[PDB]
């Protein structure tokens, strides 16, 4: 869930995931529109709200739409109407319009972005600052640290 | 030549230490908020604030702001509802919420569900516990006459 710290997540965990391991190839900020069920896969139709980094997905921008898929075995579920930070490695498939599709696996980072009411809470205010500081840091200067 | 730094008027709900008639070069002060308030600069929090009068009558830090502690949204209750007693959606310091399990079918245990926002940012019950109550099923209740 939003701003949740793992047991092994030391400080700067988002930057370590993005630039050290598994070294992200694409970083998007999307809003889930609709969920479809395909053969052995669940498909989430999303709209990109902010772009942080990309490699194969040229002309990826805001209000552009992409498809994010996950295997039916995995317990992850992207509910529509929420905004998620998604970053990982670009796949090999394309959708009906010609845009690339993305598979969500263990090398993908998915985290719902906190609401305005939750982010200004005393406990999560410090953690919410780390997230936004990371997004501005990575979205501007990338991994060229 | 040497001058006095601009007089540091206290921010709202904050207290200055130490008080001086005028603050000259190398004089310093610290801000301590009253109980229930936290230090923050912009939207990022401050562990503590301390400024020193430097050359040419200029301070090293801009003025902070003592903001009231926010406990954030109440954690949702399984098979229960949360009611705001103090006001619609107010989650700040000393605000009161009343948990309620779904009537007739469930009953509450451990505590009676009255929670107040404490100075540390956690919702605390009347007993002083920070964890949620638990709703227990009510057995029986047949519709026979």
């Amino acid at each position: 869930r939003a701003l949740e710290r793992g047991l092994q997540d030391e400080d700067g965990y988002r930057m370590k995931f993005a630039c050290y391991y598994p070294r992200v190839e694409y970083g998007f900020q999307v809003k889930v529109l609709r969920e479809d069920s395909r053969a052995a896969f669940r498909l989430f139709e999303t709209k990109i709200t902010q772009v942080l980094h990309f490699t194969k997905d040229v002309k990826a921008a805001a209000n552009q739409m992409r498809n994010f898929l996950v295997r039916a075995s995995c317990r992850l579920r992207l509910e529509p109407g929420k905004e998620y930070l998604i970053m990982g490695l670009d796949g090999a498939t394309y959708d009906l319009e010609g845009h690339p599709q993305y598979l969500l696996d263990s090398n993908s980072w998915i985290e719902e972005m906190p609401s305005e009411r939750l982010c200004r809470s005393t406990r999560q205010r410090a953690a919410c600052a780390q997230l936004n500081d990371f997004l501005q840091e990575y979205g501007t200067q990338g991994c060229q640290v | 030549t040497a001058h006095a730094c601009p007089y540091p008027m206290a921010p709202p709900n904050g207290h200055v230490s130490p008080v001086q008639a005028k603050y000259i070069l190398k004089d310093s002060f610290s801000i301590f908020c009253e109980t229930g308030y936290e230090l923050l600069q912009g939207h990022l929090p401050l562990k503590s604030f301390t400024a020193v009068c430097q050359k040419d009558g200029s301070w090293d830090r801009p003025m902070p702001a003592c903001s009231i502690v926010d406990c954030g949204p109440p954690d949702d209750l399984p098979s229960g509802r949360v009611e705001y007693i103090t006001g619609p959606g107010v989650t700040t310091y000393k605000a009161v919420i009343q948990y309620s399990c779904e009537e007739t079918f469930y009953t509450m245990k451990v505590n009676d569900g009255k929670y107040v926002c404490e100075a540390d940012g956690f919702w605390t019950s009347s007993k002083g516990e920070k964890s949620l109550p638990v709703c227990e099923p009510v057995c029986g209740l047949s519709a026979r006459t």
